[PDB]
């Protein structure tokens, strides 16, 4: 398991997370630590990846500096 | 130019391929 | 625009077969089972208005307030995800009669990594896909979000109404002679055997791969096989670029399904 950074950049705090997970879970991680629901997480605060998208993928293609930065809150 | 005219008579059967027997559709 | 014409046309014979759960003990043969003509680039989501309207009148129960279960699509006793291309979800199962047969199911617990049907902005989503294609190949997402809402909206509107015209014009204003990546996406067949899906994440700047040139990351999905894109097969020589830029799906991505020589 490599396991990459994810950045979670609040818009309106860098963890490692298995290549191997999907955007889905990355998502929830996010809720358990907010304890919500109403958040929604944007790549590079641009476009929302489908839950099932693979993150090691999703890091591989937009990563910044070895970081996924994964904006979230609370249209686009 | 000729990659293009292969795909568009692939397509073209694949589209007639499957509206084939529309009508019980 | 003749490929991309051919590619708008692209239409498949649809068995919608409604679950005996969703009506009434003694209605109709009929009302059970639709015969429809959906497009390869659209989503089946996109088509549950028709569906009720047929059956609403033998529902075994109150949609408005009875209770909370799950919709979703199955083929074959299998979970289908509507957030794919009718084409693509085609291409990855398949006188000679070719069709697709659905299932239409409720339940309680609604299958892992299935998105529920009829909490689904199927054009929310879809618009996102674009987004996300644009990033791809731009490494931005401005000339997406530089549409005005109106366009965004007549945009999603021309997968309903169907209107080549308008989708041409909109899905034109995001593209690239010079991509920075190809949104790429390859995947084997959910019938036979074991289902394996991928993005790899394949730069273009500076080069003029084929599909060969990148068998490497096409081969991963699933660790002599037949490229199929859009229903028809491909040459291992052919472009990346312009298959993309040829053949990408309604949603902005380019779909590759390897299938067993």
């Amino acid at each position: 398991i490599q396991k990459i950074q994810i950045k979670f950049q609040p818009i309106g705090s860098v963890c490692k997370i298995s290549m191997s997970q999907s955007f889905a879970m990355v998502i929830l991680f996010l809720k358990r630590r907010l304890k919500m629901d109403h958040v929604y997480c944007y790549i590079n605060n641009s476009f929302a990846p489908s839950p099932q998208q693979n993150i090691g993928e999703l890091w591989m293609q937009f990563k910044t500096n070895d970081e996924l930065i994964v904006s979230y809150c609370a249209f686009g | 130019d000729s990659m293009d005219d292969l795909l568009i008579r692939r397509l073209t059967d694949r589209n007639d391929k499957e509206a084939h027997l529309n009508e019980l559709f | 625009n003749d490929i991309k014409q051919l590619l708008w046309n692209g239409e498949l014979n649809v068995l919608v077969s409604i679950d005996p759960s969703f009506l009434m003990k003694g209605s109709p043969r009929e009302i059970a089972v639709l015969r429809i003509r959906v497009p390869r680039e659209t989503y089946l989501v996109n088509y549950m208005p028709l569906i009720w309207n047929k059956i609403k009148s033998f529902l075994s129960f109150d949609p408005l307030t009875d209770s909370e279960k799950y919709f979703w699509f199955e083929h074959n006793k299998t979970p289908i995800p509507w957030n794919y291309p009718v084409g693509v979800l085609f291409d990855c199962l398949a006188d000679v009669l070719t069709f697709l047969r659905i299932h239409l199911v409720m339940g309680d617990s609604l299958p892992p990594t299935i998105i529920p049907i009829a909490k689904t902005q199927a054009e929310k989503f879809w618009f996102h896909q674009w987004k996300q294609v644009c990033f791809i190949l731009n490494g931005s997402s401005k000339a997406i979000m530089s549409l005005s809402v109106n366009e965004a909206r007549k945009f999603w509107g021309s997968v309903i109404t169907r209107n080549f015209q308008d989708f041409i014009e909109i899905s034109n204003k995001i593209s690239s002679s010079r991509p920075r990546h190809i949104p790429l996406i390859i995947q084997t067949s959910r019938t036979s055997g074991t289902f394996r899906i991928s993005q790899p994440t394949i730069s273009m700047t500076g080069v003029n791969p084929t599909l060969k040139d990148i068998e490497g990351d096409i081969l991963d999905v699933k660790e002599d096989v037949m490229v199929i894109c859009q229903g028809i097969e491909i040459p291992w020589h052919m472009l990346l670029y312009d298959l993309y830029s040829k053949l990408r799906s309604f949603d902005g991505f380019l779909y590759i399904t390897l299938v067993p020589i």
